């Protein structure tokens, strides 16, 4: 994949076909799925963090939703992305 | 094939080695990856249609990743991007 | 002792009394919640009181929880905290009476929902005995609710180590197997391991290591047993002894086969068990038809399993007695209940809703169509004769004749394409009968309506490979918009539009019914839109804008154009719009009708539709001043189809001067008093269109008014949101004032720039960089004057304003202004002004050391650093990567600029290249 290339632990290959078969565009540059993947890993590096962050706060190692749903909440920015 | 949930996986170990990640907080994730991504994917449609271009590049999504993404998300969102970019195509 | 007190001024209806004792209940929590929280458990606990009672109380904990129990919860009050002491006892009472079958069901699902929210904060570290007395009473005591709040909790607290390694995986599917083995096992006993299987199924779906050996392995052996017991139970026969239990019974099993079979490898479920899972799902749909002698309900959800796997194993070949077998038993279960008929005939605009791919709910019509649209061509054709076959035997049997009509909508949806010699002989038989459909007088309702709309899909489906199939367009459309005309059910009339929609799909109507047929369809659609829009609601009115949409786009462009029509669709814009102007769907839809009405307009043509719409402008914008412009959503509306009247200005020349003379006043005052964001935002859209389009002689007496309005809208409490377009309004004054506002440059300049380098709105500054753009093509020199000799935070603005300027070019959107832009920058370079020479702005972006993301929160230690280049060095790289990304115009543009630039080396363009990347001088090479 190229994932490894770009630097990524998302997959650019697969998100350049979701690109394609979506009919988005007649054509997708190369620096497109590479930039939209670490976007995509971007955002669940942050959802993650902050979710794993109020999964410490109660002493717990496993992120079940109520620890998802509460740190979108508690992070405006998230809350207006995701609600 | 894909899901997402087997990189959301890998991205999590890195953040957080010790920490796991239910299967129902797991599918709530992917919906908002995957939500995220048909929001960026169709703005980038709509600036790409627009400008009068036919091409979907880093222009585009960098515009919709702004547009999109509120505040100091969308200020980190574009580093990662552009840093990925940058160390693609070298 | 008080507690009972409070139970039964709590449980008692009056709310005077309610209040007071959930009052003194929490300010008894408040000081003694350990106190308060071991009443409601001695009140649970204790046989001897009344149920209600028994049960408030688990309801009373299910609140106090959340609120005095642990910080986890955001409802926490931090008042006090259960002592541990008091924690140990009523978990322990809990599980005491949700893991006792012979509880009531309220107190088992009442203790049940509290150990829930308990053990998602107490487990593992403060509840370590929770899995093992649960396992505890699923083995030995062989507890039914065990396994079902073991279902409950299982994803919360069961962690990949403790499922896989800790031996809680294998310990369930011991359980489960063990339930599932025994045939004496009740229905209900074997309900609920199926659910508990389903719990373990997802757990194996996905974890941490797939390729760890011993977790792959037990997967395998798990996943091959499951499917050799899921085989057995659904050989099991239980005759009527309670068909409600056993259709739930073959839901769960299709629902973990339909898990096995899309959520794991291929290896783990083989075409073989494919096959033997085929012919028993096809044998389950005859069996869960014939039990539908709450039962239907149970049997339209058991289907959609049924039919799920169906649409799973679609790949497989099915034989002419099996889809006999799948179409008959699909005829019975996608025919509408008589409580959706009842729903449809009553409310048209649920019809819509649905039939339009709006409505939320996901029953069995929707599934028969995930899966005839995913059949194969080899097999979708084969069932399009069968179901084509039985459409002929069915046509006098209107109880099945509207189900078989969706199940031949639902193959025709199909992407695939029919084929076969036979299919020529079926289709000719089922237009036939569609025509037949039609034209009879007594057909019911809901048949014609799918007629109507099964109509479109033949034709486009067999748009090929059949005669003259353009009368038949003809033929079938004219039909079924009479049938629409002279028809009191709205729900035909709906039916019809959709269908009109369905027809403009594959078949271009004016090429087609002809320049004169097409004009009077026109105006048939245009009167059944009147008829429905009447009581047209929720997702009608979205619907009927696109049918709207599609007669605009049919209307002559070529003269003696049916002006009558026009005037009709012009009126329906607003008409639907003003119903429900907050409708998004709408909004968006009336502009794009509206855009494509005045595409290409005459002044005499353009004259009479502003003298039809805009006195209505007007006195919506006179209407809310009383309400000082507040966000009304049909004050936006306007403002937004004044801006598109005011855009698509007609031919020679400028706007009427009626505009100016009535608009004017109205939008000034919007601007002027106005506060709402959104308001302010198209107010001055609409408001820089006036003064840019409008001929200037008629303009220059309320030059003052538009400075009192431009001066309110650079520097207030308008927040930057809110002075979104001031960049083209100062553009438009500039361009048509621009002898007259030379004074008045400098201090609006200023403003502006102070605005652009404080915005961090994406928008806001690419719009106030049209402000610069346009000065810097007017005259580059001037504009750097301004910048170097006005100062921000004791600073030069050149600075500051061109590193926001060379950022900004990477988000700026449209040709038109990538056009401008390019030409802006491009004159800064040519000046090489020693000033400009000075400036420093960030290049590209040096990456820290590692792999790691950098999320925001990281920015403290890892802010984001950039290589410091000269500014005309940035330019040059921002023009290549544009080049770049677009692999007279904007390629044309830059590709000059490096001409032109490369023939005399000006501002020193050699020494850039000599800096340049290898890549960026074999884009630039392409120019060179």
């Amino acid at each position: 994949s190229r994932s490894a290339k770009a630097g990524l632990t998302f997959p650019v290959g697969r998100v350049h076909r979701l690109l394609r078969r979506g009919n988005y565009a007649q054509r997708i540059g190369s620096g497109a799925p590479v930039y939209l993947t670490a976007v995509l890993e971007y955002l669940a590096a942050e959802i993650l963090e902050l979710a794993g962050n109020a999964a410490r706060d109660n002493k717990k190692t496993r992120i079940i939703p109520r620890h998802l749903q509460l740190a979108i909440r508690n992070d405006d920015e998230l809350n207006k992305l995701l609600g | 094939k894909e899901t997402y949930s087997s990189y959301i996986y890998k991205v999590l170990k890195q953040t957080h080695p010790d920490t796991g990640i239910s299967q129902k907080s797991m599918s709530i994730l992917n919906s908002f990856v995957n939500d995220i991504f048909e929001r960026i994917a169709t703005e980038a449609s709509k600036l790409a249609a627009y400008n009068k271009k036919s091409t979907i590049s880093a222009r585009e999504i960098q515009t919709a990743v702004r547009l999109i993404l509120p505040g100091e998300l969308a200020k980190h969102a574009v580093s990662e991007g552009t840093r990925a970019v940058t160390k693609y195509s070298s | 002792m008080d507690i009972n007190e409070l139970i039964i001024g709590a449980q008692s209806a009056d709310k005077h009394t309610r209040e007071v004792a959930e009052t003194q209940l929490l300010q008894w929590c408040d000081s003694d919640a350990s106190q308060v929280f071991k009443a409601l458990a001695n009140v649970a606990l204790q046989h001897e009181a009344s149920l209600e009672s028994r049960q408030f109380a688990l309801l009373s904990l299910r609140k106090l929880i959340t609120m005095y129990w642990s910080p986890g919860f955001e409802s926490y009050r931090s008042t006090s905290n259960v002592e541990i002491d008091v924690k140990d006892f009523i978990r322990e009472v809990l599980l005491k009476l949700c893991l006792n079958d012979n509880e009531n069901t309220k107190i088992k699902n009442g203790a049940s929902y509290c150990i829930v929210q308990i053990s998602a904060v107490d487990f593992p570290d403060q509840w370590p005995q929770l899995l093992t007395v649960i396992y505890d009473a699923i083995s030995h005591q062989h507890s039914l609710n065990a396994m079902s709040l073991l279902n409950e909790i299982y994803d919360d607290v069961v962690s990949e180590e403790m499922f896989f390694e800790g031996g809680i995986g294998l310990a369930t599917m011991e359980i489960v197997f063990k339930v599932l083995n025994t045939e004496t096992s009740t229905l209900i006993a074997k309900i609920a391991a199926l659910k508990l299987l389903k719990a373990c199924l997802l757990q194996m779906s996905s974890h941490n290591e797939y390729d760890e050996a011993s977790r792959k392995s037990f997967v395998s052996q798990c996943l091959a047993t499951s499917l050799q017991i899921l085989g057995q139970l659904l050989t099991l026969n239980f005759g009527n002894v309670d068909v409600i239990s056993q259709l739930k019974f073959k839901s769960i099993i299709y629902e973990n086969l339909v898990f096995i079979k899309n959520d794991f490898s291929r290896k783990h479920f083989s075409s073989e068990l494919q096959k033997q899972f085929k012919i028993m799902a096809i044998q389950d749909l005859e069996n869960v038809t014939h039990i539908n002698a709450p039962l239907l309900e149970t049997v339209h959800d058991c289907s959609i399993y049924i039919v799920e796997f169906l649409t799973s194993v679609c790949t497989l070949q099915f034989s002419v007695e099996e889809m006999n077998k799948i179409i008959t038993s699909l005829t019975i279960l996608c025919q509408l209940s008589s409580e959706t008929r009842e729903i449809w005939t009553s409310d048209f605009n649920t019809f819509v809703s649905k039939e339009t791919g709006l409505a939320a709910s996901y029953n069995v019509r929707d599934q028969a169509n995930e899966f005839f649209t995913s059949l194969p061509n080899p097999q979708l054709s084969l069932i399009f004769k069968v179901v084509s076959n039985d459409i002929e035997h069915s046509t006098c049997n209107y109880s099945t004749l509207e189900s078989l009509l969706y199940l031949l909508q639902c193959i025709l949806l199909n992407d695939d394409e029919i084929t076969g010699e036979n299919i020529d002989q079926s289709l000719q038989i089922l237009i036939k009968t569609l025509e037949n459909i039609l034209v009879s007088q007594e057909i019911p309702e809901l048949i014609l309506a799918r007629a109507i709309l099964t109509i479109p899909r033949v034709l486009d489906k067999f748009i090929d490979a059949l005669p003259d199939i353009k009368p038949l367009t003809s033929a079938f459309l004219a039909k079924s918009l009479n049938l629409a005309l002279k028809s009191d059910k709205e729900l035909i009339k709906s039916a019809t539009l959709i269908a009109f929609t369905y027809y403009c799909y594959f078949a271009e109507l004016d090429s087609v019914l002809g320049p004169e047929v097409c004009s009077e369809t026109q105006e048939k659609v245009i009167r059944i839109i009147n008829q429905v829009s009447s009581d047209a609601e929720e997702d009608t009115n979205g619907a009927l804008m696109e049918v709207l949409s599609q007669v605009i786009s049919y209307n002559p462009k070529e003269p003696h154009s049916r002006k009558e029509i026009l005037q009709a669709e012009f009126h329906l814009v607003f008409t639907i719009s003003s119903e429900d102007p907050a409708n998004v769907q709408v909004v968006v839809q009336s502009q794009e009708c509206l855009e494509k009405l005045l595409d290409n307009i005459n002044m005499d043509n353009y004259k009479n539709y502003i003298e039809l719409c805009l006195p209505s402008f007007i006195n919506v914008l006179d209407s809310n001043n009383a309400n000082n412009y507040r966000y009304s959503p049909l004050l936006s509306l306007v403002l937004e189809f004044i801006t598109v009247f005011l855009k698509k200005k007609p031919n020679d020349g400028f706007l009427p001067d009626e505009i100016n003379q009535y608009l004017f006043e109205p939008l000034a005052k919007v601007l002027a008093f106005s506060t709402e964001d959104e308001t302010l935002q198209l107010a001055t859209e609409a408001f820089s269109y006036l003064i840019f389009n409008t001929d200037t002689r008629a303009m220059e007496p309320r030059l003052m008014d538009i400075m009192k309005v431009l001066e309110r809208l650079l520097s207030l409490e308008v927040s930057d949101s809110a002075a979104m377009n001031v960049g083209p309004l100062v553009v438009a004054i500039f361009t048509r004032f621009s002898k007259e506002i030379q004074p008045l440059i400098g201090r609006i300049l200023e403003a502006v720039v102070v605005r652009l380098i404080k915005t961090q709105n994406i928008s806001t500054e690419q719009n106030l960089l049209s402000v610069l753009c346009f000065l810097t093509c007017n005259d580059p020199k001037q504009t750097v004057d301004f910048l170097s000799s006005f100062q921000i935070d004791n600073t030069d603005a050149l600075t500051l304003v061109m590193r926001k300027w060379i950022e900004a070019f990477e988000v700026i959107r449209g040709e038109k202004r990538i056009k401008e832009n390019i030409v802006a920058l491009s004159n800064l370079f040519f000046l090489n002004d020693k000033r400009l020479q000075k400036v420093v702005v960030n290049g590209n972006l040096i990456p820290y050391e590692g792999d790691l993301i950098i999320t925001r929160s990281m920015a403290k230690k890892m802010p984001d650093r950039y290589v410091q280049v000269p500014l005309y060095t940035k330019i040059i790289k921002l023009f290549v990567s544009e080049l770049s990304f677009q692999s007279e115009s904007v390629v044309q543009l830059l590709v000059r600029f490096f001409k032109e630039v490369a023939s005399k080396d000006v501002s020193g363009f050699h020494c850039i290249y000599e800096t340049l990347s290898d890549s960026e001088r074999k884009v630039l090479s392409e120019a060179l």
